[PDB]
């Protein structure tokens, strides 16, 4: 699995979006548990998520401090930001991301896990 | 691209290209394959393609390029074939029988090329559709011979009969003419007699497996048709249940062939055909019982390990016990020789329903319904099966499944529940049994514990008020010991929630024994105040079906109690639920309202209701008073999740206790439709100052939630209503001036569908009360909402369904609305129904059908009047071409009957003389003439222009069948049905409209 | 590697190409594009006995876009037949889909898929659906839109082809994700996809998820 090296900071359930620009609108990627993994060797924070039952990786990115989270017009159970490099389908590639939680706490503390997890990738 | 050469035909065909085009596509990947796809799909759709089948047959190296040039020949040959000289049918049919034996002949081709073989034995059988036998007299007999010639040959000709069978008896029925269908079924009965010959002497003189397993492919396809004294008066049952079953190759099509067999009409007065009903059974079981696996076999060891067909097989021999045990076990049931054999048959059941496949499980447990309701009613006959019954018990506990799952758990129930009239005694036993294993730790399991109490729950109501005192008991008893067992809160929360779901599913237990009841509420109060999300949810689900179950005691004063014990829930109702999610508050309530709705002296029920909305009525005036105060504080969106949950706190109420709720809606109708006004401002506000996105931000979303549960209350009280009187004089006026104007005035993008919805509620319950309610309406919804639905078939489909519920409500309880229309809006009405009928969406099409049946039918009822004349003079031919539209288009063939029926209808009009008026203008027809053939000249006109392909006299006959048939729908549809055959083909026979 | 050809077979709107796509790319397509011809696209599962590979054959429905119809089935290794439950005209199209099919693939594992479970107005009720029983068809109530079942079709499918039953999907390996070293060239570009993303509404705001 490649995730024994890691301890799990933070587990929550949440649905992933990928922006498509080409058509403007927002396209499924997963749904399941969205982990935090602090690689126990580099002390790197990580999003890893799997969708239910394939088990296949749908995000797959190191929690850049770069990264800022900002809210959807429609969802105050969401958050959007922009992903550098995600390597979850094969090759690093670029994303515009939306990740919607089961409730506003969900999505609350995930903001706060998130800057947490920011702080750590600096050092 | 260099493929694309074989798509220009002015050149001849490079078939070597082909090949290389052919094995891109099927060998191939990415850009290469796809472009290799729109090639063969292009040069397939060519409609001179079939000019270059005997080439590529012929010369071509690929045998997928062949499998294509066949399937072009079988679009000929299907659609076009009548049309082709004389010349080259005989000359397509010589290339085709040609290649076919040349195949034959070679033991390489014969062995490699099965998927070409079957195809060409495929497209042979589209030509015997077309020739045989009045063209081809004599191709059974020749079959036949060139049988005898060669084994490849012989083994191909069953493969032929086969096919054969299955176009003629199998799937004749959509695809060709009633006509066609007899003529060809007639034609193999009468030749039956010499293919049954050839079939009995290859089986009986065997040798060739593939051969054996062929042939028996084609009797499994006669065993549909053929008479029964085939099977009967010849050796083949003999055959069939002794030496096919030995050999493993012949095993799986041979008890195919036997299931069918058991389903063969057969007269029920014959002595002897009884004893071979019983004599091939017989055989085949001592057949498994030698040569597969005996009675005591680990069937589920063996489906788990699934090795060779070992799982087709088992299925097969499920499918073959319980078809033959459902209609013949009672042959097996008086003759105590037969004993041994019926309870043999019974045992491999019991091991096959021990199989972890739920498909297969389902299979079996209907077998074992039929048989336990037998042993219920039948009389004299359970002592015979004490033992089969005792295995079933501990299969059917042991694979309970939850509640969820209503079509397996209801079908458990109902077998165990039989099963436990029939011996209570052991059912005890085993389940108390099951409990001790679960406390002794061996079967000790979270899946174990609750499949064994779903099994404990289904039982309930089946034993005595006694029997089942005692069990119940000993069952909570028994769990209780589990609590004390096992440590951690997660195991004790799995036995908790056992223990609770068994206590809801005896309520008899419950009504008889009061303390205990009062302790098991008390609990649930305690459980909803836990953090764990699961607890709480648990709680709520029991409290709610216990409710149900024992309402009657709640509302009572019980003995050494000082009040109803629902007056005692309602004093700390805020204490109990203050740890709940809302929809767990709005569930609570709703059980309060159904205990409420039991107190029937009108004083004490309108006290206890007002007790009941004593939290949300006092939180409802303090945002009464606040919001009249100053609108701007109703943008707070916590203000808005707060009204929310009141208005869904007096949904979930009202819609347990109906029209005893009249009282609390009372309290709340008035400020609520002042809220209702309020809330829409802010949102046409909000939708200006934002724009269109503004509808999906939480805010908006949040004001929409408020008007649409406003619009559920009303919807829910109206449709539940006794007092119609108090709807019309106190509710309807208010309702109609807040929700018609805002939907009317509303972008489209901020209309909520629920108005429609409501309505529609309001319509159906006092329409006739109201006709300048309906009036009102119409006039605020039709023209706006059909301007968004009649532009494409997609957009706002929430509102495209209720628009036509709506108007089919309307036309149903109050058609004078529809007759007090200016004519440009009425014409806009025939439109809209014309519009439904193209909807693919099954809610929107059977509808629209359904309002122009209910249009014509009050428009008849009307009788010889202005009206009702102009209406046929305008409509009525549009009604009856926009029907044969969709008849005819491929595309809304789940509304035939519908359409069919409305056709009917409008034919039957002209030919009953009901339409008093000339439907043709002055001077387009002689001057005397009938609207029965002004019809018949009008649709033969129309179906000429719209089918050119067709001849005069196809359509002549068609209309003349389909007029005189305009009373009896099966037959009427029979001929639409032929002539849906005879559009997708040339040269149609005009006689076959005669059937 | 290890890789299989399954014909994916069924009337119009059932929901193949949404069930293919939602594996593919785990996006759920509201809008109905009816496919023309064939689409062919390669699926992989992770599985305990290594990597599984599926050259899905993702058939039109429509007789229209019906292009080689059962020329597409040959040399198919295994197949699903969908039907949509709140349609019942799907459901007595099967047995022709399964006619076409097995004249030409005599001895395939099919898996029979009744489509949209999740619509609660269902119109082909469990108790109906029998067709599997005798030509010996695994059956799976599925939802593309809820993902219910939406694994089984191919766990039974790579069950019957490696002949383990005891084959399990599992958790692809996840490895380190590279750092970002962002440019600021490119870092105006990005800020306004953000921009525009962030004012388009995320689709089923109404949903559990
Ligand atoms: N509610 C619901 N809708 C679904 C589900 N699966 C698919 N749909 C929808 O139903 C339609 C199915 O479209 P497709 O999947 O393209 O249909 P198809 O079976 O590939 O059609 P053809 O290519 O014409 O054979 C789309 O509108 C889907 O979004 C489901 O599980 N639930
Ligand atoms: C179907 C073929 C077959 O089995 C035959 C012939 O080839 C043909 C019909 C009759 C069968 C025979 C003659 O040769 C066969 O190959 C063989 O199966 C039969 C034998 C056993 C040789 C004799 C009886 C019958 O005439
Ligand atoms: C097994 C658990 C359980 O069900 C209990 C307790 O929570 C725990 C041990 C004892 C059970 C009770 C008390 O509360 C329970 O939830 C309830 O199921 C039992 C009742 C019926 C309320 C009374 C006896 C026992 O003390
Ligand atoms: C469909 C109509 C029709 O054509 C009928 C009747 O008017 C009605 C049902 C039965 C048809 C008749 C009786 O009168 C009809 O007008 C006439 O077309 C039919 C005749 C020819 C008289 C005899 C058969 C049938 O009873
Ligand atoms: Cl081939
Ligand atoms: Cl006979
Ligand atoms: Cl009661
Ligand atoms: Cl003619
Ligand atoms: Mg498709």
């Amino acid at each position: 699995t490649m995730e024994e090296d890691e301890e799990v900071l933070y587990k929550v359930r949440a649905k992933l979006f990928r922006f498509d620009a080409d058509a403007k609108e927002w396209k499924e990627r997963g749904t399941g548990d969205c982990k935090f993994l602090k690689n126990k060797k580099t002390n790197k924070v990580r999003i890893l998520m799997r969708r239910d039952k394939t088990l296949k990786i749908c995000a797959n990115h190191i929690i850049a401090p770069e990264y800022t989270l900002k809210p959807n017009v429609g969802s105050d159970r969401s958050w959007v930001y922009a992903c550098t490099a995600d390597i979850a389908e094969g090759e690093a590639e670029a994303f515009t991301f939306a990740i919607r939680f089961g409730s506003k706490e969900n999505a609350d503390k995930f903001k706060e896990e998130f800057e947490k997890a920011q702080e750590i990738n600096k050092k | 691209g260099s493929m694309e050469g074989i798509l220009d035909f002015s050149n001849d065909l490079d078939i070597a290209l082909l090949d290389q085009v052919v094995s891109t596509f099927y060998q191939g990947e990415g850009v290469q394959q796809k472009q290799a796809q729109e090639i063969l799909t292009k040069f397939q759709d060519n409609p001179d393609a079939w000019e270059k089948a005997d080439q590529i047959l012929q010369f071509s190296t690929n045998p997928q390029s062949k499998f294509i040039a066949l399937s072009i020949l079988d679009k000929l040959i299907t659609r076009k074939w009548k049309l082709l000289p004389n010349d080259h049918r005989i000359g397509i049919r010589n290339f085709v029988v040609g290649m076919i034996i040349s195949m034959c002949q070679d033991d390489e081709v014969f062995k490699t090329q099965k998927n070409l073989i079957n195809k060409s034995d495929l497209t042979l059988v589209q030509i015997l559709k077309q020739e045989w036998p009045q063209n081809w007299p004599e191709f059974i007999p020749e079959l036949i011979g060139s049988s005898s010639s060669s084994v490849n040959v012989c083994e191909n000709n069953m493969i032929v009969l086969k096919l054969l069978s299955e176009e003629v008896f199998d799937f004749s029925a959509e695809q060709m003419t009633q006509a066609k269908a007899l003529h060809l079924k007639n034609s193999m009965s009468k030749e039956f007699e010499q293919i049954f010959k050839l079939c009995f002497q290859v089986l009986e003189q065997g040798s060739s497996s593939s051969l054996i397993v062929a042939t028996l492919e084609s009797l499994l396809r006669y065993l549909h048709w053929i008479p029964y004294r085939y099977i009967y008066e010849t050796n083949i049952l003999e055959l069939l249940s002794t030496k096919f079953m030995t050999s493993p190759d012949t095993r799986a099509i041979t008890l195919k062939c036997l299931t069918e067999v058991s389903n063969l009409k057969i007269p029920q007065d014959n002595d002897l055909i009884k004893r071979q009903t019983v004599l091939f059974f017989q055989n085949t079981l001592q057949q498994i019982a030698t040569s597969v696996m005996p009675v005591t076999a680990d069937l589920k060891a063996t489906y788990a390990n699934a090795n060779g067909n070992d799982q087709s097989f088992l299925q097969d021999l499920a499918m073959f016990l319980t078809t033959y045990l459902a209609r013949n076990r009672a042959l097996l049931e008086s003759d105590e020789s037969l004993r041994e054999l019926l309870l043999n048959a019974h045992q491999y059941l019991i091991q096959l329903s021990k199989i972890e496949e739920r498909e297969l499980f389902k299979t079996t447990l209907d077998y074992w319904h039929n048989l336990v309701a037998d042993l219920f009613y039948e009389p004299l006959k359970k002592h015979i099966y004490e033992e089969i019954c005792s295995q079933l018990r501990l299969v059917i506990i042991e694979n309970m499944v939850r509640p969820e799952e209503i079509q397996l758990y209801k079908s458990e129930r109902e077998v165990l529940v039989y099963l436990t009239h029939l011996n209570v005694i052991d059912t005890e036993e085993i389940m108390i049994s099951k409990l001790a294993r679960q406390i002794d730790g061996s079967e000790w399991s979270w899946h174990n514990i609750n499949t064994l109490s779903w099994a404990i729950g289904s039982i309930s109501g089946t034993m005595s008020e006694k029997t089942e005192k005692r069990f119940v008991v000993t069952v909570i008893k028994d769990l209780l010991g589990l609590c004390e067992q096992k440590r951690g809160k997660d195991n004790k929360a799995v036995v908790a929630r056992d223990i609770m779901y068994v206590v809801g599913e005896y309520p008899r237990f419950l009504k008889a024994h009061w303390n205990f009841l009062r302790t098991v509420i008390l609990k649930l109060f305690e459980f909803m105040h836990e953090t764990h999300e699961g607890v709480q949810d648990m709680a709520c689900d029991t409290f709610i079906k216990i409710v149900q179950k024992c309402k009657y005691h709640f509302v009572i004063q019980q003995p050494r109690e000082s009040e109803p014990f629902i007056q005692t829930i309602i004093r700390d109702i805020q204490k109990t639920t203050a740890d709940l999610q809302p929809q767990q508050v709005h569930t609570f309530y709703k059980a309060c309202g159904i205990i409420i709705s039991e107190e029937r002296s009108v004083a004490e029920r309108n006290r206890l209701l007002s007790d009941l909305m004593q939290l949300p009525n006092m939180a409802w005036d303090t945002i009464v008073e606040q919001s009249t105060a100053n609108p701007t504080l109703l943008l707070d969106s916590e203000t808005v999740k707060i009204i929310a949950n009141i208005i869904k706190t007096n949904v979930a109420v009202c819609t347990s206790m109906g029209a005893d709720f009249y009282p609390q809606l009372g309290h709340i109708y008035y400020n609520m439709l002042q809220l209702y006004r309020a809330v829409s401002s802010m949102i046409s506000t909000q939708v200006a100052a934002e724009g269109l996105i503004a509808t999906k931000t939480p805010k908006v979303r949040g004001l929409r939630t408020i008007k649409k549960e406003i619009l559920k209350l009303v919807e829910t009280y109206i449709s539940k209503a006794r007092n119609l009187d108090d709807v019309v004089k106190v509710l309807v006026e208010p309702l109609l001036n807040a929700v018609l104007e805002d939907y009317m005035n509303n972008v489209p993008d901020a209309r909520d569908a629920e108005v429609l919805n409501c309505m529609t509620t309001v319509v159906e319950k006092v329409g006739h009360m109201i006709p300048q309610g309906v009036i009102l309406i119409l006039q605020s919804v039709f023209e706006c909402t059909l301007d968004m639905i009649n532009k494409d078939f997609t957009e706002y489909p929430e509102h495209r369904v209720e628009f036509y519920k709506l108007l089919k409500v309307i036309n149903e309880k109050s058609f004078a609305a529809f007759l007090e229309l200016p004519p440009a809006a009425f014409k806009l009405f025939v439109d809209a129904i014309c519009w439904a009928f193209k909807h693919n969406n099954r809610d929107v099409e059977v509808n629209g059908l359904q309002i122009a049946l209910d249009l014509v039918k009050n428009i008849e009822r009307m009788g010889n009047v202005p009206f009702a004349n102009e209406f046929h003079k305008n409509y009525f031919f549009i009604f009856v071409s926009e029907t044969f539209f969709v008849l005819t288009d491929s595309d809304h063939k789940s509304g035939f009957s519908k359409q069919a029926l409305l056709l009917m209808k409008l034919i039957s009009l002209v030919y009953d003389n009901k339409i008093s008026v000339p439907l043709y203008q002055e001077a387009e027809v002689p001057q005397g003439t009938s609207n029965q053939v002004y019809l018949s000249q009008y649709l033969a006109n129309m179906l000429s222009n719209a089918f050119p392909h067709l001849t005069s006299e196809q359509i002549a006959s068609f209309l003349s069948a389909l007029t005189k048939q305009c009373k009896d729908l099966v037959v009427f549809k029979g001929t639409l049905r032929d002539f849906l055959v005879q559009i997708k083909e040339v040269g149609g026979d005009p006689t076959d409209y005669l059937f | 590697q290890v890789q299989f050809k399954l014909v994916l077979v069924g009337d119009g709107g059932t929901g193949k190409t949404t069930f293919v796509k939602r594996h593919l790319t785990g996006e759920f397509e509201k809008k109905y594009v009816a496919t023309l011809g064939v689409e062919v696209h390669p699926l992989v599962f992770h599985t305990n006995r290594g990597p599984i590979k599926f050259n899905v054959w993702d058939t039109a429905g429509l007789e229209k876009f019906g292009g080689l119809r059962d020329g597409y089935y040959i040399q198919a290794q295994c197949a699903i037949i969908m039907f949509d439950v709140t349609s019942r005209v799907t459901y007595k199209n099967v047995p022709n889909w399964h006619r076409d099919l097995v004249r030409v693939c005599e001895n395939i594992p099919i898996v029979l898929c009744g489509n949209k479970v999740d619509i609660k107005d269902r119109k082909v009720k469990a108790k109906s659906i029998v067709f599997h029983r005798k030509k010996n068809l695994q059956y799976y109530d599925i939802s593309a839109k809820s993902n219910y079942n939406f694994e089984k079709p191919f766990l039974w499918l790579a069950r019957k082809l490696i002949g383990d039953p005891n084959l399990e999907f599992v958790a692809m390996p996840a490895a380190a994700p590279p750092e970002v070293v962002m440019d600021p060239a490119l870092a105006a570009q990005y800020e306004h996809d953000l921009e525009v993303a962030q004012t388009t509404a995320l689709p089923d705001e109404d949903d559990d998820l």
